[PDB]
């Protein structure tokens, strides 16, 4: 089981937005896969995917025993193959304790997942810490943005201070090549020569995620968005397949 | 052009943080706190007053700081 | 002196570009201001406001000795009367002690600072709630998207649970009303019947934002920009006088 | 051969002296007053503890010194 | 404590070559010594201990309470059990204060030093003056020539004229006794028929001492040399040991 | 009237037998000529002019009207156009006074003395300084050491810091072709490139200027003396005709 972490240091870039459309498409695949929300006390993965109101019991509550595994995952009806842990609810720093999230990865590779996408919440303190540590690879969501492209840096400096070594990729999102031509975003060669790491993917800017998390339904469903289109991409390059770059010319 | 004024006030940051997990922990901090107090007797902000850490091929190194006065 | 915290749960809606404008803003009406940066290990303040290398001082230097106030202090070499206390870049959440930040807070007072501008973290953990404990007033920063609307009512149930209770304040940032008559985004009015707060300000999603950041300039300061005189509408309502709200009809 | 090493050592002094002309009578004082003084923290003696002065065609100086650490 | 000034009048003749010989010399038989360089405005004892380059602070420095004597002091890193206070750099006759001079020797004594050699500058002004002072003992270096003769005496002059008496002794250096016997040069006995003192010693001319200034090295450093052998006599001499003078015949 | 200063720093060097051998060199030539002691209480000049026993009054003498220019001055009885003022005998560091010796030096421009050789004395301080303040050229006498060569660096600090500047020169004295060349003293170019200014003399070590000053009679008049030959070479420059220095090879 690959156990994909999807991180980025600074907040409301898209983690959210890639771990539901990437948990979606390598479903779509066939392959087994649940996305877990690693967030302390603030509920989004549950938002997206839709499913915020099957929410009975969260990854806290199986951790502290108070339910199965079976009991908190929650079976997406509209897509096979998929399945969400959701986050708690409490102010509560601890909880997700590091014997305690290996003990749900362990029955969860014994349940035959193949992926297991953990949406790691903002920062570089607790829960963010928590989502990594076990990872066999990291997605560092970034935009073609100042404080974004810093904070994406920090985390990199967090993902390296543990010397079979992380495999780490960028996700650069809500690019924008019009843009990038008129001088004012940086390009996906700037962003590159800066965080050093490999492309994994390029989501373009699409007025068709606002619409698809206003209906709890990841972008990767709408077979007309180019959002879409970009992160199925991403997930034919997760599963080694080479696909050249869309939407990074306009 | 913002996207090249971007690039490289981005640059000499990472540069900035590919550079703290070279020093140690004191190097960097006593610097701080000797090199900016010389401006009660001198007085400039940076404004560059560059620092620069470098190596020699025999376990050395080589901490340079640039002072450039106006 | 009035102490205002710009907080919003949901991670990369405008805080920092908020904070940044309203001091600005209420500094370029010569009122003498601070805005502090609260986060813990991420220095995203700094970076808006361009005083990324003149940092030498930060908050938690101050609150353990090793800096005064007049050490820590930039003060911004464009806009008289403002001031800029950044934050600190450890990992450790202890540091920002209650005690601490109110010893701060009072010598601030001391040195005739009439606004005290706090930028928030996300989260509800350690540093959000640091940044609203002692405010007068909160500025619940918001996106017409469902993640973000979920996430500041959950900090307004944090702000609500002696003395005049916190004024809140609703600003919702990156409005298009474009988007709203087609209806792909929540119209302001489905806001404010969700989060029961009184408007303080609209900003439009503008492209004078991105330009603003890569020049490290608060976009109050770009005269053309939308964005820049929708905050200084913000300034003028926190100051007492009522203003139309602009921008939010195409 | 020893009137190779004296010629050496001569150079080393004379555009030391040489050098003391070309700046003020305070800059000097406090680097000794306080470079030397990081001794307490970290304790290394020169060892050349290098220190040179730049200038640029328009007015301006670069006091720059090297800390070549063993 | 021994307090040995090392004087002559006449410029040229050795003192300096003398005050390192034979400080070294006593710290090689374990006396802890040091020697300290009483010249206004000229280094040259650093020059030829070989730490011109290891000098920070000075004689004056140590004054005038800009430095601790532990600052100023340079630990020979050659020899074990020496020490060197370097001369100051101003062309300032005063500086060297009669009170301030006193304060440092006490201070040498009570950081159990055993010798305290003063390198006493030429001339029979301040510097000078200031260095038989204190002595205890006096070593009146002279080479067998007219100008050398009759400014030594100037200098048993002014030593005497202070009726425990400073005990005197004449280093005859720069000694050659063919040209002696050739009729060339006054001889060590028509040399003590006129200052008529106890001989301490005899250097002769030696092609070793040219070539340990170059390096920096004291000449007693070099084995082979007649003159360091000589001065390692001179300092069996002052440690009590009678020694029959060697370099005399040719 | 061309005043001279031969000066140097360091002791011992060679100003007392060059201002003797070069002041009788240019009396020879015809040029009426007075060579003037201006060292403080240390009389080297009489001795080695010969002329110790003739001194009835000195340059303090003539400065504080207790005699005459006629009175003081020594008629050479060896060298027709030559005179010698002999120094004082008192420990005064005032004595010399910068209007009393300007008055004694137009007095000698008015008794029609084409050359008015200063021989100062060693150091930086009160007689060197008097002695290089009126002259219009300085010998800067210097031995292949290094604590000459470092002393004379300072003096020429001095000499730098209206009209025509002091023309300066330099006299290497006590040189030896085959100590260089075995690697043991510093050459003469190595000298020039350290101090850079012309050399106008060398003069090589010679056993006829330690029989010169026993004699008290100025080497130059040694017809077979080498040191003899390179003053009579140095007088030629002097007077402004080139000659090959000689005595620089083996
Ligand atoms: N490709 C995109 N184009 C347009 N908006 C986007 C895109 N990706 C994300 N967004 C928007 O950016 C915001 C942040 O998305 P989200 O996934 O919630 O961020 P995060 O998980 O990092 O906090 C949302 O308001 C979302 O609508
Ligand atoms: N009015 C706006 N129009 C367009 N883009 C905006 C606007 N306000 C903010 N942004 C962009 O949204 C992102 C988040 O802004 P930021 O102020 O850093 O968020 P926060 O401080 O709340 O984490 C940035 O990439 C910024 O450029
Ligand atoms: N024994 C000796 N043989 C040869 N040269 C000597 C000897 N002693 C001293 N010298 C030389 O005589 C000069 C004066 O020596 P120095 O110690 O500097 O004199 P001082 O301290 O009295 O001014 C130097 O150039 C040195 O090389
Ligand atoms: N060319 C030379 N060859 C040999 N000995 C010399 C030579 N020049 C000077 N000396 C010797 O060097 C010493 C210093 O000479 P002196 O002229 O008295 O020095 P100063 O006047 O500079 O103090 C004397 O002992 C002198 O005999």
């Amino acid at each position: 089981a690959r156990i994909i972490v999807v991180t980025s240091g600074k907040g409301g870039v898209g983690k959210t937005t890639s771990s539901a459309a990437i948990a979606t498409g390598l479903a779509q695949k066939g392959k087994k896969t649940v996305v877990i929300d690693f967030a302390i006390g603030l509920r989004n993965l549950d938002l997206i995917m839709g499913c915020e109101r099957r929410v009975v019991y969260d990854f806290v509550n199986v951790i502290q025993g108070d339910a199965t595994l079976n009991q908190a995952l929650i079976k997406d009806k509209r897509t096979e193959n998929l399945y969400i842990l959701p986050a708690s609810q409490t102010r509560d720093k601890d909880a997700l304790t590091r014997e305690g999230v290996a003990k749900v990865l362990d029955d969860l590779k014994a349940m035959d997942f193949e992926f297991i996408v953990c949406d790691s919440p903002a920062g570089i303190e607790t829960g963010a810490l928590m989502a990594l540590y076990f990872a066999d690879e990291a997605i560092i969501t970034t935009n073609p943005e100042v404080s974004s492209v810093r904070d994406s840096d920090r985390i990199l400096g967090i993902l390296a201070s543990k010397s079979e070594p992380i495999k780490e990729h960028l996700l650069l999102t809500r690019y924008n090549p019009g843009r990038v031509s008129r001088g004012d975003m940086l390009s996906m060669e700037d962003v590159l020569e800066i965080l050093r790491i490999k492309l994994v993917g390029v989501i373009p800017e699409d007025q068709s995620v606002l619409r698809a998390s206003n209906q709890g339904e990841p972008v990767i469903l709408d077979i007309n968005a180019d959002a879409g289109k970009a992160y199925a991409d991403t997930v034919e390059r997760l599963l080694g397949e080479e696909r050249p770059f869309r939407f990074i010319e306009e | 052009n913002t996207a090249n004024i971007a690039k490289e006030r981005l640059q000499n940051i990472v540069a900035e943080r590919r550079r703290s997990d070279a020093e140690p922990h004191y190097l960097p901090q006593l610097r701080k706190d000797i090199l900016e107090v010389i401006c009660k007797y001198v007085q400039i902000d940076p404004e560059m007053v560059t620092v620069q850490l470098e190596q020699k091929d025999g376990d050395i190194s080589i901490l340079e700081l640039n002072v450039t006065l106006p």
